[PDB]
């Protein structure tokens, strides 16, 4: 077992968070500092969030080590993930959330039922805390859990694009996002963060308390807003290139407006109905963590 | 001399895999190893070939045969005949016939005499074998080598699953090997010496 | 208080079948009975005595420092009968109650600490649940059966072959049975070492030793859950074919209300000139004439025997109209797991779930679709909605240890996909004595 | 060419033991 | 005649191939390679071969490659060049748009 | 993650034709997934584009 | 009699662009977005009760025709074709129904023609005897006039 | 009668019936119930069904 540090597991050396910019190494945030916004006239008002149901996955025993880290980073941002929403992983997650499980997960992000000694795993009450809200990705696709697939995206704009002006008054005009790129950029990046150890930055978001978890979430704003990035990138109605003084600078129309795009294009990742479900059920529950 | 066990070669286990192949899964490139190591590898490669759907673990319908009684087309052992209602014909498909196969399995287990006598065995030259296969491979090894997910390192052209079970075997807590090993009753003889695969 | 902690006690029929016997050729005294005047240092005494740790009780409440001694040092107490058993210790903590308690399995092995005289374990107990209480014929017939697959001469075996009386057949059952010198008068002795050989001291279940060693493995194997592939229950719940998982199960969703089946909830009754099977909502206690528009049920069947096929079908209508979910749990079966390209070969009809009978197997069939690949993109659209209706209970893939050997994109595993367990391939060494091993975890 | 599904299992050989006349060691 | 390397028996040609090949200015490579474009997808994923081929070809390879890759054609544009066709208010249904 | 492109399984496919009137009744009910359709002609997707 | 709409549905002027094809867990399923909400439903199952107004069937998809007598069935949609002309007649019960409307012909008719529906009286039914035993199924109406 | 409980699909009937076998007065049984082995033989003689 991994005590959890002070500061959460994302002050840990080992769940750095990095993106390849233009294949080298570098911070999400340096990469966040590329991206340039031309407004539009419409605009971005943040509706509040419904808060999630109370209800959980029933914590069924399931066969098997469930690889819940490499589910949900899939299911974001992952090339056409698949069985999102198959509800097995998540029921796993609840039995997670039970004060006195058996259950561990590893800092692989895979799920052990049996309490393997061999493999380290990140302290129970933290993990409880964790899947007590994140099991609630396992009802996703029901009909009477359904988050909202267009609204919560204006809260992702905001969290992206968004001005500290603009976030304080929660409105921001509708933007086209853009940034000089290389070939490829929207889908190595969307591979450099499906990689991401992303347990270990929700589980801190959920366990930390106070003073911890207000300085988490200025150290890792940047990360979260390289999630929100694949995603915007993933539901953006058009990304094209413009060629500039030999240099091509990617364009994304637009940040916060979900198109509810389906089809895979060239450009970025793309979601299924299903993954579209997914993401918002997971932004409903991370941006009502993110935002109290 | 009383004939107190049935010696045997290259012997049959209790439990088998079994797998369920999706026909239409190809992997593109042809992986190509050297002739030694697809001896060893190889029944283990063609039975988690790319495409296998599901691999379960399976009473060996081949140990446990119709002369024991037991039917093994499902997913259990199945003994007509044992635990029977009197006075009337069993109905067909009952589920005692189960409980019947765990009898005849207990049983034919109980009764199981086999000795083994070492088969025909191989000695690769390390050069001939990659060196995954070679740090497993214990000098000698039987030429029917039974089949083993870890052979599949380095040799599955699926990425996930080299990658897993390459994790389990550089876990220390985990060591595959194949071969004559070096048991404790080494140079004990019978009229033969005793050896350990 | 954990379920393993508290006070142990077996009954009094256990005690003569199991540990009874061992006592009495271990030639150590008979357990003390405990009376309500019972100090600990006597029972102690007489743990020490038996090496044992085990107490008949014979009568009054139990004083609690003799309470606290039974607990603190896992004494098996033994009783008459199970009546009231809270009445036979005193309370000062009022803890104790007649429905707190675990019943288990519990070794003799864990008791005695001579390993001679125990060849089995919790094993058989459980395979024995497993089997249906069996009339001395039927034992018979299977010893018979049993004899017939090995090809032995059994005839006449049980029987007393009189000339003038018949044939005779006389019970084959005989479970722990010993062999012991009896007085001219009928009646048992003891067994003594001073005049009886060695071998009859204890049967061994009339099995040579290597026969009991191998026993041991194949009791592994048997009650190992790969093994165990014969599963109980079937949800029915008309729900979208969403989850490639075979095992998966339903939940039932928030608002659902537990109702068990019984004949008296279905009746006759007059709705709109017609004699519809109303079904009565136990709660509420209002009537429900149509399949549609009835309260949100989880109904379970224990027994389907009596159901008229009135009734089952209103309660499939109801599960399809109303959104039932009905846990069928008297049905057994078997199931394939079926891949995409193979499709479903055998099909069950709601009418043969419902209606099939009782201690049949039934082979149910559940797709693993994770192999299905994608759709092209310019596949017409399906305005349809393809639908399932039969989920298993409990997991079902028990015996799967791999899953989805194919990649997703080139480098990421599928979702749902299963690599061996590590055990699969740990081939560590044999013990001091022989016994296979796994390796080491930790060095130490 | 439709899409298709097949099965396999391993093998048994599990033969009596070979009777040679040769010898490893004097 | 990179491959030429300990496989010629010509000693010089060998000895000089092997002196270029050492040398940090150039590197000799062949098969499967980390492309920028791995893992987009165009029907089929696009992947990189370091293949024996002059550089004129393998840029006009690449060229069309990127050029089929930057279309970003759509069933919505025949659509709309069907609807352009068709009497004027013709409806069309069918693929999804994009 | 690939499409199919050899012609792929699918589930029967049983057309409900619903009328303005009709008895319902699910005796005999498939209990493996079913394509429940309403309309009888599907195929209306012609027109290939080449 | 004419069913009236249940409390809580929301009025939705049915328009093409409403429905359309999109991916959903393998399959191009005839999806519905919501408009108040924008949601997309890929199935007919699960989607919000929607009181479906059809002004006109022309330039309809029949994929989608058959999305929404789906969406009637299993979302319990209220959907009003105003389109539709249609003569009447009433039935004795004596009589019974000797014509049926498949819901098939009144989605994709041309706007014109003039269907026949036909419906029961039914005070004069008979009453079932007090100890005949139930029968099995259940009667259903899915088309339903506008006016009296 | 006992026979027809939980089988008759008479709501009544089957609702007396159950009440009656549940009372402590009254309980059906459907034999064998009594077995007698011989003294010397040890074989059943007479059984009371």
């Amino acid at each position: 077992m991994l005590q959890q540090p002070t500061g959460g597991y994302t002050t840990l050396e080992q769940f750095a968070f990095t993106i390849r910019n233009d294949g080298t190494n570098a911070t999400p945030t340096q990469f966040l500092q590329l991206l340039s916004y031309e407004a539009t006239e419409n605009e971005l008002v943040k509706k509040t969030i419904p808060t999630p149901e109370t209800h959980l996955p029933s914590a069924r025993n399931v066969p098997g080590n469930v690889y819940i880290e490499d589910a949900i980073t899939q299911a974001l941002f992952g090339i056409s993930a698949q069985n999102v929403n198959a509800h097995g992983y998540f029921s796993r997650l609840s039995a997670l959330a039970l004060p006195n499980t058996s259950a561990r997960l590893g800092l692989d992000g895979v799920i052990y039922n049996s309490e393997t000694i061999n493999i380290p795993f990140y302290d129970p009450a933290a993990v409880a805390n964790f899947a007590a809200t994140y099991a609630k990705l396992g009802n996703a696709s029901t009909p009477r859990y359904r988050a909202d697939m267009i609204d919560i995206y204006a809260h992702v704009g905001l969290e992206l694009a968004g001005t500290d002006a603009e976030r304080a008054a929660g409105v921001m005009p509708v933007k086209r996002a853009k940034f000089d790129s290389w070939e490829g950029s929207l889908i190595s990046l969307s591979r450099d963060v499906v990689n991401w150890k992303i347990l270990a930055f929700l589980i801190d978001l959920c366990s930390l308390e106070g003073e911890a978890l207000r300085a988490f979430k200025t150290r890792n704003r940047d990360v979260f807003r390289m999630m929100l990035f694949i995603m915007s990138t993933a539901v953006a109605a058009n990304v094209v290139n413009r060629k500039v003084t030999k240099r091509v600078d990617r364009v994304l129309e637009y940040i916060g407006v979900n198109s509810m795009r389906t089809a895979g294009r060239t450009a970025t990742i793309t979601y299924d109905l299903s993954r579209h479900e997914f993401a918002a059920k997971f932004l409903q529950l991370t941006f009502t963590r993110w935002n109290a | 001399l009383s004939d107190d066990f049935k010696q045997i070669s290259d012997p049959k286990g209790y439990l088998t895999y079994s797998v369920k192949y999706e026909d239409q899964f190809t992997k593109k490139d042809k992986l190509r190893a050297s002739e030694a190591d697809d001896r060893i590898v190889g029944p283990t490669v063609n039975l988690f070939k790319y495409g296998a759907a599901v691999v379960n673990i399976d009473l060996n319908r081949d140990f446990f045969d119709t002369a024991t009684g037991i039917d093994l087309t499902k997913g259990i052992p199945l003994v007509q005949d044992l635990l029977v209602p009197i006075g009337v014909t069993a109905g067909a498909e009952q589920s005692a016939e189960y409980v019947s196969g765990l009898l005849m399995v207990l049983f034919k287990v109980m009764t199981d005499n086999r000795l083994v006598i070492v088969g025909e065995t191989t000695t690769p030259m390390s050069n001939t074998l990659s060196t995954v296969v070679n740090n497993v491979l214990r000098t000698t090894y039987h030429n029917n080598v039974g089949v083993n997910p870890a052979l599949l390192r380095d040799f599955t052209q699926v990425n996930w699953l080299n990658r897993d079970i390459t994790n389990m075997l550089q876990q220390a807590g985990t060591k595959y090997g194949l071969g004559l090993t070096e048991t404790r009753l080494d140079y004990v003889r019978l009229v033969k010496t005793i050896v350990g695969h | 208080d954990d379920l393993d902690e508290g006070i142990r006690m077996t009954t009094y029929d256990q005690y003569l079948s199991h540990i009874r016997e061992r006592l009495h050729i271990t030639n150590v005294p008979d357990p003390i009975y405990i009376t309500g005047a019972s100090t600990p240092d006597q029972i102690a005494a007489s743990v020490q005595a038996t090496h044992v740790a085990v107490v008949l009780y014979q009568s009054g409440v139990i004083n609690g420092p003799a309470s606290t001694y039974l607990r603190e040092n896992e004494v098996l107490v033994v009783m008459p009968d199970y009546y009231d058993v809270v009445s036979r210790f005193a309370n000062a903590n009022l803890q104790m109650n007649n429905n707190r308690y675990h019943e288990s399995v519990l070794e003799i092995a864990d008791i005695f600490d001579q390993a001679d005289f125990i060849q089995t374990s919790d094993a058989v107990r459980q395979l024995r649940a497993l089997m249906p209480t069996l009339s001395t014929s039927q034992i018979r017939h299977a010893i018979e059966r049993i004899a017939q697959i090995t090809d032995v001469d059994s005839t006449d075996y049980g029987k007393l072959t009189l000339r003038f009386l018949g044939t005779l057949t006389r019970s084959l059952k005989m479970q722990n049975a010993q062999i012991r010198r009896i007085r001219p008068d009928g009646t048992v002795l003891r067994y003594d070492d001073q005049i009886d050989i060695e071998a009859f001291r204890w049967s061994r279940y009339f099995l040579d030793e290597l026969q009991l060693r191998r026993l041991s493995v194949g009791l592994r194997l048997i009650t190992n859950p790969r093994i165990a592939r014969r599963f109980n229950g079937v949800r029915i719940m008309y729900l979208t074919d969403d989850d490639p998982d075979p095992d998966f199960v339903p939940d039932v969703p928030e608002g659902y209300v537990a109702v068990q089946y019984a004949h008296r909830l279905f009746s006759s009754s007059l709705a709109n000139k017609r004699n519809r099977v109303t079904y009565t909502h136990p709660p509420t206690g209002m009537a429900y004439p149509s399949p549609t528009g009835r309260p949100h049920v989880h109904m379970t069947i224990n027994e389907r025997a009596g159901m008229s096929k009135l009734v089952a079908d209103n309660i499939i209508a109801s599960v399809i109209k109303s959104n039932w979910v009905v846990d069928i749990l008297d049905i057994e079966y078997t199931a394939e797991v079926m891949t995409p390209s193979e499709g479903y070969t055998q099909h069950v009809d709601a009418e043969s779930i419902m209606t099939a009978p009782k201690g049949k197997l039934f082979h149910l069939q559940f797709m693993d679709g994770l192999l299905r690949p994608e759709p092209s993109a310019f596949d017409p659209p399906a305005s349809g909605e393809d639908m399932r209706l039969i989920y298993p209970l409990q997991p079902i893939s028990v015996a799967r240890s791999m899953r989805a050997i194919v990649n997703h994109n080139e480098v990421d595993r599928p979702r749902g996909a299963v690599a061996p367990s590590s055990y699969e391939m740990d081939t560590g060494t044999l013990s001091r004595n022989g016994d296979l091993l796994y390796s080491p975890v930790a060095n130490g | 060419k439709i899409a298709t599904a097949s099965s396999a299992r391993q093998a048994d050989v599990e033969k009596p033991a070979d009777v040679t006349f040769t010898i490893e060691n004097v | 005649p990179a491959l030429l390397r300990d496989f010629t028996q010509v000693n010089w040609l060998n000895r000089d191939i092997t002196n270029m090949l050492q040398q940090a200015g150039t590197k000799y490579g062949l098969g499967l390679t980390e492309t920028r474009l791995d893992y987009v997808r165009l029907v089929k994923t696009i992947v990189g071969h370091a293949l024996n081929i002059d550089h004129f070809a393998a840029s006009v390879l690449n060229i069309n490659l990127r050029a089929l890759m930057e279309a970003n054609v759509t069933a919505d544009d025949r659509i709309k060049a069907l609807q352009a066709h068709s009497m004027i208010s013709t409806q069309f249904h069918g693929p999804n748009q994009g | 993650d690939d499409v199919g492109i050899m012609q792929q399984k699918k589930p029967p496919t049983v057309v409900q034709s619903r009328t303005d009137v009709f008895n319902e009744q699910f005796a005999n009910e498939a209990l493996h997934p079913t394509t429940k359709v309403i309309f009888n002609g599907l195929d209306v997707n012609t027109e290939v584009q080449p």
